[PDB]
């Protein structure tokens, strides 16, 4: 199963709302991560089920879709919610990575 | 038909009471007798029923320790009586007359009720 | 449906006895219930009971059957005697795929049809209807 | 008595409907009156049938039976046909000592029983007592 | 089974239909009645059916409803229709009263 | 211990009547104490025994006994005295073994005593229904 | 009546210990209810055990039994598991007629629950020491 | 326990369905308590039953079983009716001297298990593992 | 479904406890896939088997069987010896017809109902409701 994310750059500044899609081979019944990485090199995790959220994050951000079509929402968009963004299954052995996208 | 009710009495905490009845001018033999629980403000509370023929009680499954029911057959009489009193359970206890028909299910005739301090 | 004692105002010819009745238990061997009646002894005394049965590879629906049981004591002895004992059963019989309206409707039927002039002068008076 | 029109009121769950039987005769070769409701169809009608049976040798008692039968019809075709059944039986003895008092009693007591919660809910609902 | 009563406090002086409902935890088969209490401190009885009505009401009281949700109506209230209403079931053995309510 | 009159409070349906039992000696072949009511006509008393297993060196299980009989009375035509029409029986019985302690006995003995006066039995005894 | 937790007060010789008993449903075979004691290792419970005869219309003799069990565990050396080394039993039998009233039978359970506790049993079951 | 309304929610292959359930008794015959949905009609009802049995000299072993039963219901005719069924079966195994920890911990890793890939793919999409 | 390391955490009566399971093949005989407990030494571990079958001319659906076994080790010698074992089993049983989401519901149903309170105090302890 191989991930991947179809924006791969985003410049939306402030305020209004983003969105990062992403896309797998087959089907992975919701075993999905999303990651946050700032310039402190060191990720954060979100999500965490594609559609739960982690116990630091703001409730700004939120994930749904199913099957094989999965994205990731962020309204009302703050300076510090600026870097990089990727996403991993949980359905397999590789537990791939993805592309990556940047704010 | 109407039920006497001896009226207002005081007691001393730690105590027993006996709650007497009267019951007139219908047969005390075919009908329940409920006991209900007014605390002031507090609303309406349901402690059992007892039935003249045999002593058959039915409890709240509270008021178990509380309170006992019984009757004598004669004299038209009715009783209650609480084992413990500690006085915080202060409130005005009233004697209705179930009556059960059939599609007729109902307490009547309730009477003056009795206050205990 | 939770067993309870279960008291019956104004029956009777006249219409004012009253019956009042109590539980005994449940029979681990058939899930009958029993109810009986209130003061009394046993084996002189009135009896109700009440099943409900469950579709099994034999019959494919339910089945309800009450049945009530009761004696006439005579006393000749210190202890009465039974001469004569009247019987009385009903059995329902729905489908699984039945609705409560019709259950109900059956049920109230059944009720409302004791009442009538026909089965009162059919029961009361052992006299079919010409 | 005499067959005549038979109807009942406040029947029903919610106790607003009713229902008229009309006679249908006396059947002289097993005593069987029966009351029907108005139809053209025969399989589509609602019968209450009536009897009592003298006592003979072999029985030596009176036994008074009572039978209702409510069918359902749905359009699956071009006319409705039969769905489900659904049936009710009653059945009493006496002695030939019995005093109509013990029979009114008897006959009182099933009548009030099938108003009680505890028929209510095995019946309509199917919930065992317990 | 456990009654309660939703308005609990009524303010409607006169003329005007009130109504005050009541619902109960399980399946009650119309086994419900309705008492009235004035400052006499002793309860009168009303309906007894939720559908049907005592001896002694001017039949301006009237109830209704069906399975777990029960109400009782007033039209043309009248200033001696004022006090306190308690409703209760018969359908189990603790037969619950009700919360009651205040006009 | 010696046997003693007994007087029992509170027995009764009601819970208002009272008991008092007389000694009635000890039957040496068996060893079954006996106490009885006071009363004429001793063929209408209510009767109590009590046995005990003697103690002995070798002895496996203690069997503990007690029985309890009612008789009722009807007077009849025909019949100058009174005559017992029936029987109302009970029957304990107690099984220890010799390493037990005295605080199992104890336990037991309470436990049963308050099971009389629970609901289930109460129910269960004066009204004669199965529980289920 | 329907099976429910039973919790018993003052237990104990000393008469400060408590007892809570939980339903283990009945046995159809021969309609036997059970209650037992909650913990672990089911081997090592107290068990209480309730029968009644079933309500029939020809019955001549209606009999009631209670059985009690207490085993005790002992941990020994090449088993990691305890086992039960002894039983301390009881058993009560109530036997009545057809005819028999209510009071009667609550007369003699009280009766018997007030004998429980009266000296003579104190010292008969607990010291095991016959009465004379 | 004691009988009661059993709710049950996050429930589905999306995860945001619930469903409630009410008691329906206790057999005596056999000691299977039961569980089912609101509805009128019997067939088409969504029941679980469970059970625990004591151990005889047959079998000395504890045995705690669970059912589950689906109906699927469609008009074809003027009312619905069962299409297919969709069964599960659970049972345990116990010993005299087990420990609760023991039960504890096969009951929650048999629960644990059910939510893995592995079981969502065998049997959600009927996938054989290998 | 790709056999692979399972991992189950926060299972047990408190929660703490984690197993993880190592694959074991397929048998070819019968087509069951094995996973066994990561460690340990053989016939003194925990196991679980997974099959899926296929219809045939006996069955006309399918059917996907879950049996999870573990025992328990006493040491008196060098090596511990069973003393008893623990079983548990799942056997759903679906049709040709049945879609993904009846699948889904039925699983995490079964799921569910082991974390109600029911399950809880009747399989830790050995108690049926009532």
């Amino acid at each position: 199963i191989q991930m991947t994310q179809s924006p791969a750059s985003l410049s939306a500044s402030v305020g209004e709302t983003v969105t990062i899609t992403c896309r797998a081979s087959g089907n992975i019944h919701y075993f999905l991560a999303w990651y946050q990485q700032k310039q402190g090199k060191s990720p954060q995790l979100l999500v965490y089920h594609a559609e739960t959220l982690a116990d630091g994050v703001p409730s700004r951000f939120s994930g749904s879709g199913s099957g094989t079509q999965y994205s990731l929402k962020i309204n009302s968009l703050q300076p510090e919610d600026f870097g990089n963004y990727y996403c991993q299954h949980f359905w397999s052995t590789p537990y791939t990575f993805g592309g990556g996208t940047k704010l | 038909v109407q039920l006497q009710q001896p009226g207002t009495e005081l007691v001393k905490p730690g105590a027993s009471v006996k709650l007497s009845c009267k019951a007139s001018g219908y047969t005390f033999t075919n009908y329940w007798m409920h006991w209900v629980k007014q605390r002031p403000g507090q609303g309406l509370e349901w402690i059992g029923m007892i039935h003249p023929d045999s002593g058959t009680t039915n409890y709240n499954e509270k008021f178990k320790s509380k309170a006992t029911l019984t009757v004598d057959k004669s004299s038209n009489t009715a009783y209650m009586q609480l084992s413990s009193l500690t006085s915080e359970d202060s409130a005005v206890y009233y004697c209705a007359r179930g009556v059960f028909y059939i599609n007729y299910y109902a307490m009547d005739y309730w009477g003056q009720g009795t206050s205990v301090s | 449906a939770k067993l309870e004692t279960v008291t019956l105002g104004n029956i009777g010819k006249d219409g004012k006895q009253t019956l009042v009745l109590n539980p005994r238990g449940v029979n681990p061997t058939n899930g009958v219930a029993s109810l009986s009646q209130a003061g009394a002894v046993p084996a002189l005394e009135k009896r109700v009971t009440v099943s409900v049965s469950q579709p099994s590879r034999n019959r494919k629906n339910y089945k309800v059957q009450v049945k009530i049981q009761n004696p006439t004591a005579c006393t000749a002895s210190c202890d009465p005697s039974v001469t004569r004992q009247a019987y009385a059963d009903v059995t329902f019989s729905f489908t699984q795929y039945s609705t409560d309206e019709e259950r109900a409707f059956v049920r109230t039927e059944l009720a409302a049809l004791l009442a009538s002039p026909l089965l009162i002068d059919a029961i009361d008076q052992l006299n079919p209807a010409y």
